[PDB]
């Protein structure tokens, strides 16, 4: 009675915790399950009429690629594009960034502790 | 009301249509089947061919 | 070289309809029918029922959803 019920609340406060990573790990991506046989069956007649090549394996790279805001929102207009949604979906990409911060700021510094400054070189030598 | 708009797709393939192409051998091939028996040439011998008949045609 | 496709025996049902009846049984049986005939034939409630049954050569349909 006594050892069942103190195994019992760690067992589960340890179950517990399995689920809540487990969680984490699904709800990392987008939640799959879909509630609905509308889109799904006229997204695979689409497919079949586009003859793009293998359409799970398009939708896989693209999901990740575009991400999953603009890949579901996309998804759900299963043909067709038109209006500012078909706009930004055509004209869709990627990003990158470029900046200054660490590296210049470290130089700067360089600049600051030379100052007024010392002359170091390298040329000469025996060769 | 249902359209298309922007696509890509690879270069001087077979498309879609081959895909019933392939169906059209294989009805060529169900037809050969019953070319080799006679059962299928006298399953055949029950086709009357006259100017009216029953037509159907519906959406679901 | 070449992969051959292949060629098999598939769903092909001959049923032969063998009938097989008594050549005087059956002529009670057409004599049997012809009693049927005679019992419509008394009523005009018979009359009426063969009335609604014409021939034609053909139907048709169409529809759109």
């Amino acid at each position: 009675m006594a050892n069942f019920l103190t195994k019992n609340f760690v067992w589960i406060l340890a179950a517990g915790v399995g689920v809540w990573f487990y969680q984490k790990a699904d709800n990392a991506a987008k939640t799959a399950t879909k509630p609905i046989a509308d889109f799904l069956a006229e997204l695979q007649f689409l497919v079949n009429g586009s003859n793009y090549v293998k359409f799970p394996n398009a939708g896989f790279v693209l999901t990740r690629d575009a991400l999953q805001d603009d890949f579901i929102a996309y998804d759900d207009r299963i043909k067709a594009w038109l209006g500012t949604h078909d706009r930004h979906k055509d004209f869709l990409a990627e990003i990158l960034d470029h900046e200054r911060r660490v590296k210049p700021v470290y130089r700067k510094l360089i600049g600051n502790i030379i100052d007024a400054s010392t002359i170091r070189a390298a040329s000469g030598v025996e060769l | 009301t249902s359209v298309p708009t922007n696509q890509s797709v690879w270069g001087n393939v077979s498309t879609g249509l081959d895909a019933l192409i392939s169906g059209w051998a294989r009805v060529e091939q169900i037809k050969a089947a019953k070319a080799s028996t006679g059962q299928g040439r006298v399953e055949q011998a029950m086709t009357p061919e006259l100017d009216n008949g029953a037509a159907v045609v519906v959406e679901a």
